[PDB]
RNA sequence: CCAUCUAUAAUUUUGAAUAAAAAUUUUGCCGUUGCUAUGGC
């Protein structure tokens, strides 16, 4: 059963102007 | 208009060229109807 | 508790705003009033100008702001700025950039006008020709903020940019008229917001922009000997740029009247040391394709025996190689027979590069070899008539 | 008619010193 | 920081224009003559043609998809004019 | 391919020094264990 689960898992641009403005 | 301040005689000449060749076409238009 | 009270109050707002029914939604509500006739004019100001407080305040505490309570104030920005069409929006956010008194606030309301075109088509062309009016008005006004006054430039660049030609003439050579006088500004940031703006400009207008030739080829090479000296300048390699876009942008529509200063067009782009050789050497490809082989092979031996040969630096050396070698590959039999003496005579000068060279052995051994390359192609493409007195 | 047209250029370039030609390209030969 | 932010996508925005193909803003010397001589013909070879067609179809999928928001929203609610003009 | 010329790295002069400058010539990934060695996939 092991082995079959081991096969299993196998199968706004404007806003960042903004913030750097505050940090400004 | 052409502005010839600050502008070197080649430059001046350059806007002579693309002024008078597209005037040619039509003054030569014109004058066949005149003749 | 004060914190956790307002966080959840602007998502009390932001539930509201957001846009989830004809009777729901607001966006649809405020719409279906300018559609009606019968809606009195007098509520459509209200609307208007109760919109440029809700989108003020909003504003104000974004500007004034906690993560995540910024994420939601942007949010709800977000659902405001589309309360409204783009018309409505023009006339109600223009006032109030001359109305408000903070440098914050008229900085964020600068950039929400320019993201409203950013998806819109011809259909606001008219309206464009209102925000770019009142820009150029404030523009003498916000010259003491260095932010501001960079950011109206930017918008102005992107309306020119798009749909710039529609655009009213008046409208286009007075802010070419604008961008040229801010050039000389001390600040980097308004040389460089300017000299995009003379590029875009220039390409709308076209030949028709040769008036302002002098105000703009001239002062820009200046500018370029001072880029020089202040390597310190934190906008160095942004600046350089530039201007090399700048000559770039006029390369290619007004070639002919560039003949003329084409030798300052070369100082510029070998000796811009920041820029990239990349953005350096696609430059070059426009001077071959868009101006006369001719004039650039008589320029190409002024500059070397002038700068190149002792410049002793190796980026220009092979600029110049790259110059030299695609304008032989591009010039026609004609015109080689008849500049072949001056071709020459820079040959012999490329052939005593040895003699006064700082470089080592392999290096000038590589340069001698596109040298002799090139020469051989030049004198193909040649007859026994032109060529015997020459050799 | 392209004669005659002809004729009159060839009486204004007589008219001043002009008398242009057309240029001829050689190659390496022989 | 937000002047060294403008100035950036200004400039970035002229060299989509103008320039396609070559980068954004963000040894012996015989090695790098020969580097930039290969350069000028691999960039010769550039299908810049290629890169502004990509571009503008991007941007014509989003300014059409913006196109039909407008006008849908635009008959929802023609409807309800409509619909109390009636009552 | 070889040689030649460069490049890299090392000793040395001015040099507090940076600096220039002649001069010369154990793993693909993941652990444990030393200051090196071996466990898993």
């Amino acid at each position: 059963k092991k082995q079959v689960e081991q096969r299993l898992e196998f199968y706004l641009a404007i806003q960042e102007a903004m913030e750097l403005y505050n940090k400004d | 208009e052409i502005t010839v301040d600050g502008l070197d005689a080649n430059q001046v000449w350059w806007q002579v060229k693309l002024v008078l060749d597209s005037i040619d076409g039509d003054l030569i238009q014109g004058i066949q109807e005149l003749k | 508790e004060f914190l956790t009270f307002m966080n959840n109050t602007f998502e009390f707002i932001n539930k509201i705003t957001e846009e989830t029914d004809v009777r729901r939604n607001l966006r649809l509500k405020v719409y279906s009033v300018l559609l009606d006739e019968t809606s009195d004019k007098k509520l459509i100001r209200n609307i208007r100008e109760e919109f440029g407080t809700l989108l003020e305040g909003v504003l104000f505490f974004i500007n004034s702001v906690t993560t995540e309570i910024k994420e939601i104030l942007f949010k709800v920005l977000g659902n405001v700025l589309q309360i409204l069409p783009v018309d409505e929006f023009v006339n109600a956010v223009l006032p109030l950039l001359s109305t408000s008194t903070n440098e914050d606030i008229r900085y964020h309301l600068t950039l929400v006008i320019g993201s409203k075109f950013e998806l819109e088509g011809s259909e606001a062309i008219p309206i464009v020709n209102n925000v770019m009016k009142v820009l150029l008005d404030r523009m003498p006004l916000e010259s003491k903020s260095v932010v501001i006054s960079q950011v109206i430039l930017n918008t102005m660049t992107a309306l020119v940019s798009k749909y710039g030609k529609k655009l009213e003439g008046s409208i286009l050579t007075q802010a070419l008229t604008l961008a040229t006088e801010k050039v000389s500004s001390d600040m980097t940031e308004v040389k460089i917001s300017s000299l995009a703006l003379i590029t875009n400009c220039v390409q709308v207008l076209g030949v028709k922009s040769i008036a302002f030739y002098p105000k703009i080829v001239p002062p820009s090479i200046k500018l370029f000997d001072a880029s020089l000296a202040d390597s310190s300048n934190p906008l160095k390699e942004q600046l350089q740029v530039a201007i090399l876009l700048l000559f770039a942008g006029l390369i290619k529509r007004i070639p002919s009247f560039l003949m003329s200063n084409i030798l300052d067009v070369l100082h510029v782009i070998y000796f811009s040391r920041e820029v990239d050789s990349s953005i350096r050497l696609s430059v070059i490809s426009l001077i071959i394709e868009n101006i006369d082989l001719k004039e650039v092979l008589k320029v190409l031996f002024r500059i070397w025996s002038t700068e190149i040969a002792t410049s002793n630096d190796t980026v220009a050396v092979s600029l110049f190689l790259s110059t030299l070698e695609s304008t032989v590959e591009n010039i026609d039999k004609k015109s080689a027979t008849s500049q072949s003496p001056i071709f020459f005579k820079l040959l012999l000068s490329l052939f005593e590069f040895r003699s006064i060279s700082s470089f080592d052995n392999n290096t000038i051994s590589r340069i001698e070899a596109s040298v002799h390359e090139i020469s051989n192609s030049y004198v193909l493409k040649m007859n026994d008539k032109v060529f015997r007195p020459l050799f | 008619x392209x004669x005659x047209x002809x004729x009159x250029x060839x009486x204004x370039x007589x008219x001043x010193x002009x008398x242009x030609x057309x240029x001829x390209x050689x190659x390496w030969x022989x | 920081q937000t002047s060294k932010y403008q100035a950036t996508s200004v400039v970035n925005g002229l060299l989509s224009n103008l320039l396609p193909g070559v980068p954004k803003i963000r040894g012996s010397k015989a090695q790098l003559i020969d580097r930039n001589l290969k350069k000028r013909v691999q960039l010769q070879n550039r299908d810049v043609h290629k890169i502004k067609k990509k571009c503008k179809l991007v941007k014509k999928k989003k300014v059409k998809k913006h196109k039909l928001d407008k006008e849908q929203l635009e008959q929802l609610a023609k409807h309800q004019v409509l619909k109390k003009h009636q009552h």
